[PDB]
DNA sequence: GCTTGACAAGGCCCGTCCGTTATGGTATAATGGGAGCTGTCACGGATGCA
RNA sequence: UCGA
């Protein structure tokens, strides 16, 4: 299973974590003593939940149960036990694929990656001087303990503040002159026990009080020293804590967890002194083995602690005030702290992201990222190079090449294939014995937890082994201690169980990896997660064969549990009967809206009278093929230049792919609109609009709404909403124009949901929630209209498309068959890529996979071929040219293969029919179809929406927004002699509600006048430095006077 | 032809900011006397200041 | 207006109550803010007093008051009687401040906590000293006179203090505390015989202190050449910034949105009103301590939050947004306001490569040309009498009819077009162009300027831009344009040039292919001979060409001077043979031996630079 | 390896970690755990006692010594190519004349050390650009 | 090209009605607050510490 | 977060 580091974090929460929580917050006591509040924490309810899972995401909804646990309210005086369920709060459940629904949309928790708790030491330079070696006592949660080294022998201890000396907080947490020399070497401790003095046990306590807090009390020095590291619920080492203490400083003791033991910092100190003797090793802060990683399980156990610290609060401030006896439990906890910090969790905090669904690819890499930002983790601006770079303990465990470009480039990183996080948050990779110079691949692997680095040697899954004899090279290349070297096969302890152990499950669907360069296969990684879902999908021919895994576990793909027979198959269900109540029904969602607007549709696949097995495909996805993924099509390529239509990275495509409907994808769009309560007058949608005749009233069912299945185009009505008003501040204009043909004006206002420029398509759902039905509104609605507009977009001039190894680029130019050229059977051309390309980027593995893909054209045998081997220059050039030597004995295909030249053939002209000086390379291409279409890059404006303080343009698509003349294109216009282009720019097209009057009223009328006024922005700027005591103005250098100018007025 | 007519009004003139304030300053001239009901929409008065003032060069 | 230069100082407090105090027919002015409340919670109304009130800043809607009966546009520049707004437009509210008399002097935060804290210099004391005596932690000794033991501007702590106060010296001995113990250190000052006590100071034994005596020279003589006071930088009258400025509108839902600047100000005036309640009812000293400090820190907080002390917060935990935070950072009003706007009949796009076209032209599509040329489509229908007016105009645009596509092709011809790519880095990424309506929905742009704009067709997007005036439509195309914009500015280089696909385009055309000849060795009679024969399946593109060429300026890879195998004809005449020519000398005739790729291109450039 | 950062250290004329820059032009004859250089000249009467640590090599040979002639083998600094051409012209000629000739050769040490670099990445930067911002600094 | 009695329509004006709103009070005794900062790099002043 |  690729989706583990969410399940299995989930489930641990819900019987591990839960429990642990409820377990520390009981019991609680009153101020004098009277009651006691103790629950049960181990027999909670969690009952079912409200909706559905498609229901909760139209309702605008969440898909969450209500949690009860009991609750034994007992008195210390009277003998009475109230027992009683009282409601805790909401809690989103996990579905079935792995993420939650949170208001209507799917949202992922990103796994965050964090430092481990425990002791690290570092060797650090100030200055050029001595050699000091620091500490640092990192706990899961609370105050942290600092321990440095100056010259001359002087540990110190920094408790944020100053510090102080060793032997301060080491007498003041109880302790000996005896009990600390014994087990130190204690010459070095004498240096700094000279220029310390020598306290007792209460000669300390008062001078760590002078300085941390700065009169000194015999009983607040305890108190402060007791709350910091000694204190329940303010101080917390973890369960993994625990371990990495009792491993770096070889430790005894164990299973504590709760309270810092005093005899661990005499151990923190013993090793810090013999860091200056050579001996010890100094901890790296960027090894995996250093670095933890938390899920679900882990970011939701510190959100119900700090959200059970705020219910302690008023758990005792309501069993003190009240007084008296006879009062339910149920009314002593109050919810409403506890569901306002989980809802902040799953909607409002920063780790808790937009889940992407575009392809099943997105979907199953954004449930493995592993960031290194969040609330505890890292800063945008405290990421610096070494933090951003590889570490060599991340062979098997992170992902090298797929992480996203631009700012965050290498903060985000990807999980890999084969690897497995534990019950303490390490990445654990699998590993196969090796006994005396043989694999011994009969058992099941080890699972190193990143302990292989200076014990064991470590060989990858590249070398040649025989069948069970022994290892067929002499020379087998390993890494040991984070290093590279070639030793003996005998010697090695452990090989790796897959080429693939290193590349996460978005890399892996690159054929031919190893031909490719390692920024293009970064960028190949990024754009197969952003195809589209076409309307027919088609497998590749080239694949890995690592298709088929991650489409079962996208959770899109309907799979069989019955082993039985199949009785009734249609276009909505699949009804089988299992056999060694029994008929069970496998619904089929149609045309579902995705949250990147596309489609999630879902197809019948088997037949009925069928045997099935566990484990089966029964109805493949959108992008899902039957059995593996297809996120494009095969189709002919040819790398040629054309006549400039493939200049700078541009594609030439044919006519063929438009009305055979290839790359041709849904989009399902959703509008809202919603019938508000103004205090003037309640808002309703009807019918009978004012100004819209009979062109916009064709489609309404004389309710306001639009039916379903009626095409609707840019500038329709889809709901006909009026709108209150009490302005009665007509102009004397407008009231001489009614006075003539009367028509007096109505109270209402025109608020209709109309359609937005460039959109179209067919409305499919029309659902309507009002109130007094079964649903909730939110507060001032009357109701809630939810319009879904689906439409079928083609493929066009301007849309972006590529392929697998980082060949994107944009279409300029739709030919004709009759254009393009055409292969000697008279076959023409789809795709006129660009050969330039090519040998400057490395891209080499698309050459091999259209070579082959063209042999299993000619043969139609759907190759599967994995990455990373095999013999040297056998494998690759022998397997495409060997493959279509093959496909060229047909009798009737003579023409594929050439013995001059290998990968090329003879290509003719569509245009003038005569062939081509050189021949061209030709062959079956697998592209892709982005997101990035034409459709969401128009956008245009001439006057529209303005500021509300510097009445400037706005900015965005979806608002009218302009475009921003920002301070690098003033630059270039001061460059230039563009001075009036420049004073137009600032003053009549932003920040004059004067100077665009005019300006716009000069175009209409056809004089245009100069001398535009002053902006507004300069005059905000003027109030501003006014208010900060700041006397300035503007004055006149006239002759013999010197007055002040007003600006504003 | 535009563009071989602003080339020869750019040269031999020793400032080429001060000859695109004549343009623009006789374009406006040659805009409100074709205030009447004849507008030649392939004439603009931009480009009428052009080449009438190219003419007048020699 | 016009104004020449603007000149900046500090306010002196008769100054900004200058701004506050304005001229009404009463008794008395009315422009001074005095409660925190904004408006009412029951209509959208203010109150009378406070910080968005109608009688300090003008009526919230145009020509009507605040109570009623005065809602019409006849009278115009009167004040109602009864409630007191004056009947003017709305507009005035951007424009007027009001003030907020103080109980107790603060100090500015700019001086005190900045660099080099120009406060402490002209008090001779330090950073530290003065920051005691403000927020209410030490005491300063004013008069020291008749005294045993005490020196001027000394620090006295609390319990020092006391002792003191058993002893009565035995004279009159002046303390003081806070901000109002500066301005009287400020206000006794003798900026005018300081400045001769530290100029004998600087002659006589400078030593290394010689630069402290310099630069507390530089502070004092700025405030007699600007006649200035030097008690000024401590405030007593807080300005106000205008309501619109610090805006409260409603969203759908029914919440409001507020400004941080309500909350700042809020702050001052509750904390003034209880300096007021406490020192009317004669309170304890050590809460009357305590509410100055506060008053200190709520408007230091006001002017630059987290300057001094901590940084304050409100219902969300992130920090609030003072006086000052909004000009300094980059999201402040000078790097996004000023410096760079956003401009109106402006868009943008993808962009795809235009073969068969020229330079000084670029594909615009015409559902975007029909924004962008709005105002000029809409001139054009009305002089050609379709419609009347712009509600004709603009409903015969939306319609889509085939005669709106007509008047925008008539339109765009002359009218020059910006296109522009982010980042620009250099002056040429902002080139004009000379539109045409393509066919598509993306900007056909040429390849030759393809460095010049350092654009790559994989999901780059530029932004469009359209000119109004005479004098901007000049400019781009006489100063601009494409065409005129060859060589780079940085060294004397062209940048406009084949790049990649016809470099290779002419690499294979003028190469050497020793295999395909087909007729290699043949003479013909000049250059046009050789153009009709390769239309024929005469000759190929890399065959050996003989060709008489009567020009001696001939270029070639390594040139050679030298004569090689002399043969000499009858009747005197001698051949000069060459590596790559045949001259029949006594120049009679000349053949050169080249390739017919090599005509095709020799003449391409006959037929570009002749004409 | 280090263009970017250089360009920018040279712009804001920081002082770098060593420099090490003769105050007058002597006639210096080299006669060699530190190695020494004892500076006599030959035209006047006072000599110099420069400071040179380990860590720094030899550029001199003998009888080569100009007014600024540095000895580092490293980074030079800007500033103190300023008070050795000033204080040195300071008695000569007058006050004017020194600041001239001090801020020539400051002047000249900016733009042969910001083309030094660009040309090193291969870009070509006309040097009429380059000493502008250099006016603008002097 | 103008003029006069008649018939309602409606805006202010001035009374009371009741929801809305500002103000003061309650008597066992109660007596110093929480919540993060701990992985950025470079330069320029300003203290302060010998 | 994602494109250049
Ligand atoms: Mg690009
Ligand atoms: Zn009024």
């Amino acid at each position: 299973d690729l989706i583990e580091i969410q399940h299995a974090s989930f489930h641990w929460f819900l019987e591990e974590g839960l429990i642990e929580e409820l377990n520390s917050f009981s019991p609680i006591s009153d101020y004098t003593g009277k009651l006691e509040l103790h629950f049960l924490g181990k027999d909670y309810k969690l009952k079912q939940p409200k909706y559905d899972v498609d229901e909760s995401k139209r309702r605008d909804a969440s898909y969450s149960v209500q949690m009860y646990v009991p609750t034994r309210l007992i008195n210390k005086e009277t003998g009475e036990i109230k027992e009683q369920e009282v409601f805790i709060g909401d809690l989103p459940l996990m579905t079935e694929r792995g993420t939650f629904i949170i208001n209507g949309a799917e949202r992922v928790i990103v796994n965050q990656i964090v430092r481990s708790p425990g002791v690290y030491y570092k060797k650090e330079l100030d200055k050029n001087g001595r050699r000091t070696y620091s500490a640092s006592l990192i706990p899961n949660r609370g105050a942290w303990l600092k321990f440095e080294t100056d010259k001359n022998g002087l540990v110190y201890v920094r408790i944020k503040t100053r510090k102080l000396s060793a032997q301060v907080l080491l007498k003041a947490i109880g302790l000996s002159d005896n009990e600390i020399l014994d087990s130190l070497h204690p010459e070095f401790y004498q240096k700094t026990l000279d220029k310390e003095g020598n306290p007792t046990e209460e000669e300390a306590l008062v001078e760590l009080y002078k300085k941390l807090r700065p009169p000194p009390t015999v009983s607040g020095g305890q108190q402060l020293l007791e709350s910091r590291f000694f204190d329940p619920k303010r101080y917390d080492l973890g369960r993994v804590g625990r371990y990495k203490l009792n491993k770096k400083l070889r430790l005894n003791e164990a299973d504590t967890t709760r309270v810092l033991t005093p005899q661990d910092i005499l151990a923190a100190i013993n090793y810090l002194i013999n860091l200056e003797f050579d001996v010890g090793t100094t901890d790296d802060i960027d090894h995996l083995g250093n670095r933890r990683v938390r899920s679900v399980g882990e970011l939701l156990q510190n959100q119900i602690r700090v959200g059970l610290n705020r219910l302690e609060r008023i758990i005792r401030e309501r069993m003190t005030v009240s007084e008296s006896d006879a009062l339910t439990p149920a009314s002593l906890v109050n919810p409403k702290p506890l569901v306002a910090a989980i809802k902040e969790f799953f909607g409002s905090s920063q780790l808790s992201q937009f889940m992407d669904q575009t392809n099943p690819l997105a979907e199953l890499t954004h449930k493995r990222r592993i960031s290194a930002l969040g609330p505890g983790g890292l800063t945008r601006e405290r990421a610096g190079f070494a933090v951003r770079d590889i570490h060599p303990s991340h062979h098997g465990r992170i992902c090298p090449v797929e992480t996203p470009e631009g700012p965050n480039a290498g903060l985000i990183g990807s999980l890999a294939t084969c690897a497995r996080v534990n019950d303490y948050g390490f990445i654990e990779t699998p590993y196969f014995r090796v006994e005396s110079g043989r694999v011994r691949k009969d058992l099941d692997p080890v699972y190193l937890t990143a302990d292989e680095e200076d014990d064991m040697r470590v060989a990858p899954g590249d070398i040649p082994t025989d069948e069970e004899g022994n290892i067929i090279g002499e020379s087998v290349p390993i890494r040991y201690r984070q290093e590279f070297s070639t030793t003996s096969p005998e010697q090695v302890d452990y090989v790796a169980v897959s080429p693939v152990q290193i590349i996460s499950v978005a890399t892996s669907m690159i054929p031919f990896l190893e031909h490719d360069d390692a920024n293009r296969a970064l960028m190949g990684s990024n754009m197969q997660r952003q195809a589209v879902p076409l309307l027919r999908p088609e497998r590749p021919l080239v694949g890995t064969g690592l298709e088929a895994q991650a489409a079962r576990d996208s959770g899109m793909v309907i799979v069989s549990r019955t082993h039985g027979i199949v009785t009734y198959v249609d276009a909505t269900e699949i009804r089988v009967q299992p056999h060694s109540g029994e008929e069970i029904v496998y619904p089929i969602q149609k045309y579902q809206r995705s949250n990147q607007d596309t489609c999630l549709n879902q197809r019948p696949l088997v037949y009925a009278g069928e045997d099935v097995v566990p484990g089966q495909v029964l109805a493949d996805g959108s992008a899902t093929e039957g059995g593996e993924l297809a996120l494009g099509q095969n189709i002919l390529v040819a790398y040629m230049p054309w006549e400039g239509y493939n200049y700078e990275d541009a594609i030439l495509i044919s006519e063929r792919l438009v009305y055979d409907d290839v790359y041709t994808s849904i989009h399902i769009e959703k509008f809202e609109i919603e019938a508000r309560q103004t205090k003037l007058g309640p808002e309703e949608i009807t019918r009978e609009i004012p100004n819209v005749g009979e062109d916009a009233l064709r489609n309404l069912d004389e309710h306001g709404i639009i039916r379903i299945g009626a095409w609707v185009e840019s500038g329709d009505i889809l709901v006909g909403k009026v709108t209150p008003k009490g302005e009665a501040d007509q102009p004397p204009e407008e009231k001489l124009l009614r006075a003539i043909f009367g028509e007096k004006a109505r109270d209402v206002r025109d608020n209709s949901l109309r359609v937005p420029n460039g959109e179209k398509g067919r409305v499919v759902d029309v659902r309507v929630f009002t109130r007094e039905k079964g649903d909730e509104l939110p507060p001032g609605a009357n109701m809630v209209v939810r319009i879904y507009v689906a439409q079928k977009r083609k493929i066009q001039v301007g849309d972006k498309m590529a392929g697998r190894h980082g060949n994107k680029g944009i279409i300029s130019r739709i030919l004709p068959i009759e254009d393009m050229p055409y292969l000697p059977d008279g076959r023409p051309i789809d795709i006129a890529l660009n050969p330039l390309g090519v040998p400057s980027r490395m891209n080499v593995g698309q050459v091999f996979e259209c070579l082959l893909g063209w042999a299993g054209e000619n043969l139609g045998v759907r190759f599967k071929i994995t990455p990373f081997d095999m013999y040297g220059e056998e494998a690759s050039r022998d397997t495409v040219h060997g493959l279509l030597e093959e496909a060229s004995q047909r009798p009737n295909k003579d023409w594929v293969f050439n013995e001059n030249h290998p990968g090329k053939i003879q290509v003719f002209d569509g245009r003038t029919g005569e062939p081509f000086d050189r021949p061209i390379t030709v062959g079956q291409a697998y592209m892709l179809k982005l997101v990035h279409l034409v459709d969401d890059k128009i956008h245009a404006r001439s006057t529209g929406p303005y500021s509300l303080v510097t009445q400037q343009p706005l900015g965005g698509k979806a608002q009218q927004g302009g475009q921003r003349f920002g301070e690098m294109e003033v630059w270039a216009l001061e460059a230039y002699g563009a001075a009036y282009i420049l004073q137009e720019l600032l003053t009549v097209k932003s920040d004059d509600m004067q100077g665009r009057n005019e300006a716009l009223n000069a175009i209409v009328k056809g004089k245009s006048i100069p001398r535009p006024g002053t902006p507004e922005s300069f005059k905000v700027l003027m109030r501003e430095l006014q208010s900060l005591g700041l006397d300035i103005a503007a004055h006149k250098v006239q002759l013999s006077e010197d007055g002040e100018s007003a600006d504003a007025e | 032809h535009i563009i071989y007519r602003s080339e020869e009004l750019l040269g031999a003139a020793s400032n080429r900011y001060n000859i695109t304030v004549r343009v623009a300053k006789r374009a406006k001239e040659n805009r409100s006397e074709d205030f009447d009901s004849i507008d030649d929409p392939n004439m603009k008065p931009a480009i009428r200041a052009i080449i009438e003032m190219s003419d007048e060069l020699t | 207006p016009r104004f020449d230069y603007v000149k900046i100082a500090i306010a002196s407090p008769e100054r900004i109550r200058q701004w506050g105090e304005r001229t009404l027919p009463n008794g008395t002015v009315v422009g001074e803010v005095t409660k925190p409340e904004t408006i009412n919670y029951r209509t959208l109304k203010p109150e009378m007093d406070g910080l968005f009130c109608e009688k300090i800043f003008g009526p919230s809607k145009d020509w009507e008051c605040w109570c009623g009966k005065y809602k019409r546009v006849r009278h115009r520049g009167i004040v109602c009687e009864r409630c007191g707004v004056e009947v003017t437009e709305s507009r005035v509210r951007r424009h007027r401040m009001g003030y907020i008399k103080l109980a107790a002097p603060v100090t500015h935060v700019w001086y005190l906590k900045g660099i080099p804290s120009y406060l402490s210099i002209l008090l001779d004391m330090a950073l530290r000293d003065v920051e005691q005596i403000v927020y209410f932690n030490a005491y300063v000794v004013l008069n020291p006179g008749n005294a045993s033991n005490l020196q001027y501007k000394q620090l006295l702590t609390e319990d020092q203090w006391v002792e003191i106060e058993d002893q009565i010296e035995l004279e009159g001995i002046e303390v003081g505390i806070g901000a109002e113990a500066v301005q009287r250190l400020l206000a006794e000052l003798q900026l005018e015989e300081v400045a001769e006590k530290l100029r004998e100071e600087i002659l006589a034994s400078k030593g290394q202190k010689r630069a402290k005596l310099i630069k507390r020279l530089r502070v004092i003589d700025n405030f007699i050449a600007t006649h200035s006071q030097a008690e000024w930088m401590t405030l007593d009258v807080i300005p106000v910034i205008p309501p619109d400025l610090r805006p409260m509108v409603q969203l759908d839902g029914g919440r409001f949105a507020t400004s941080d600047l309500n909350d700042l100000y809020r702050r001052v005036i509750n904390r003034n009103n209880r300096l007021a309640r406490l020192q009317e009812i004669l309170a304890p000293e050590i809460i009357v301590r305590n509410e100055k400090r506060m008053l200190q820190e709520a408007v230091d907080a006001l002017i630059d939050n987290g300057r001094r002390g901590r940084t304050v917060v409100g219902a969300n935990n992130r920090a609030l947004k003072s006086l000052s935070d909004i000009i300094e950072g980059k999201q402040g009003r000078f790097r996004q306001n000023l410096l760079g706007k956003r401009v109106d009949y402006s868009g943008r796009s993808v962009i795809v490569v235009g073969p068969n076209l020229k330079i000084y032209q670029c594909g615009l599509p015409r559902e975007m040309a029909i924004e962008l040329f709005q105002p000029f489509v809409i001139h054009r229908l009305i002089k050609l009498g379709i419609v009347n007016n712009i509600k004709a105009a603009k409903k015969l645009i939306l319609k889509g009819d085939p005669q709106i596509w007509s008047v925008l092709e008539e339109v765009i011809t002359g009218h020059p077009v910006m296109l522009n790519r982010a980042p620009t880095l250099h002056r040429l990424g902002i080139q004009a162009f000379e539109p045409i309506l393509v066919e598509g929905r993306a900007i056909q742009l040429h390849p030759l300027v393809c460095p010049a704009f350092n654009a790559d067709f994989d999901g780059d997007q530029m932004a469009v831009h359209v000119p109004l005036s005479l004098e901007a439509q000049c400019e781009a195309r006489l100063l601009m344009l494409a065409c005129h914009n060859v060589l780079s500015p940085a060294t004397g280089k062209p940048i406009v040039a084949p790049s990649q696909d016809m470099v290779l385009g002419c690499y294979y055309l003028t190469a050497e292919n020793p295999n395909a000849q087909k007729g290699a060795g043949r003479y013909f009679a000049g250059i046009e001979d050789a153009l009709r024969a390769y239309d024929h399946g005469q000759v190929d593109l890399h065959s050996q060409i003989w060709i008489r060429h009567l020009d001696e300026d001939v270029v070639t890879e390594k040139p050679d001077t030298e004569v090689i195998k002399t043969e000499d004809l009858g009747d005197g005449t001698v051949m000069k043979y060459y590596r790559e020519r045949k001259i029949r000398e006594g120049i009679i005739t000349q053949y050169i031996q080249t390739t017919p790729g090599r005509i095709i291109y020799n003449k391409t450039i006959a037929e570009a630079l002749v004409f | 390896v280090q263009g970017l950062p250089r360009i920018e250290e040279l712009l804001e004329a920081r002082k770098p970690k060593e420099a090490c820059v003769l105050a007058r032009a002597p006639g210096v004859c080299q006669v060699e755990e530190s190695v020494d250089i004892k500076v006599v000249e030959d035209d006047g009467t006072v000599s110099e006692y420069p400071l040179l640590p380990g860590q720094n090599a030899m550029v001199t040979d003998g009888q080569r010594i100009d007014v600024g002639h540095a000895l580092t083998d490293g980074y030079n600094n800007p500033h103190e190519i300023l008070d050795v051409f000033f204080s040195y012209y300071v008695d000569k000629d007058g006050c004017y004349q020194a600041a001239l000739r001090g801020l020539q050769a400051a002047q000249k040490f900016l733009v042969n050390e910001v083309q030094t670099v660009y040309q090193s990445q291969g870009v070509d930067i006309s040097d009429k650009h380059i000493e502008v911002i250099v006016r603008q600094m002097t």
